[PDB]
């Protein structure tokens, strides 16, 4: 949380409770004789596919709202 | 012949299995992180450092 | 109920081509029904989802690789 803080400056409890949830939900696919490794290489792959698939259609481009963007980004922070 | 040396001193030879099952415990105690199949091992300090 | 009528919405948008902008569709809290936060402006800057993404994973990961645990006793 305080990584996140230093190096964006929001999203502070979304991360932790994320990273909580995904850790739950790794350990209970480990107690089923799931092995860690290939755990890590599926979150390692989902990370990399979402991370992908936001940059490339859930981004909106700031030129066309202008600066009534910062204000509502401001709003909503 | 027959009989040989008494070897009335056994501590020697409890002191050979001591340190056998010592190694083996050891060895025993960090077989679970070989290969690339293994994971690691939190090792926490008493000063309260950690380690993975 | 809500996130099953969200999870409904961007299931549609995603298999629908001419259905791409429901993609918008979030929470409105106050009403507590599916809303397209794009055009109420609700927004929030990438990086932050980003950036939020990889470090819980890499958290996630760093944790998930324990499965043993040694605690020394405290020397005083
Ligand atoms: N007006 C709004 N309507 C719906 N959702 C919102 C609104 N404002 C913020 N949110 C959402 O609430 C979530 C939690 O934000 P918040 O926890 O306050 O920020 P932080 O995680 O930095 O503390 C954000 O992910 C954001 O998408
Ligand atoms: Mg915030």
């Amino acid at each position: 949380a305080d990584l996140q803080d230093k190096e964006v400056g929001d999203g502070t409890t979304s991360v932790v409770i994320i990273a909580a949830e995904l850790l739950k939900n790794a350990d209970e696919l480990v107690k089923q004789k799931i092995h860690p490794t290939s755990v890590i290489s599926g979150y390692r792959l989902a990370c990399k596919e979402a991370v992908r698939y936001i940059n490339e259609n859930l981004i909106v481009n700031t030129d066309e709202l202008g600066r009534d963007c910062l204000i509502n980004a401001a709003k909503t922070s | 012949r027959g009989k040989g040396a008494y070897q009335d001193r056994d501590k020697p030879a409890q002191i050979r299995f001591s340190n056998i099952s010592a190694a083996k415990a050891v060895a025993d105690a960090i077989r679970t992180s070989l290969g690339p199949k293994g994971m690691d091992k939190m090792i926490q300090d008493g000063k309260g450092d950690v380690t993975i | 109920d809500l996130v099953a009528k969200l999870r409904a919405f961007h299931n549609e948008a995603q298999v629908n081509p001419e259905r791409k902008n429901l993609k918008w569709i979030g929470l409105d809290l106050s009403n507590g029904k599916p809303r397209d936060n794009k055009q109420a402006g609700v927004f929030e800057p990438t990086i932050v989802k980003v950036k939020s993404l990889k470090f819980a994973t890499e958290a996630a990961i760093t944790i998930l690789r324990i499965d043993d645990l040694i605690k020394l006793h405290p020397e005083s």
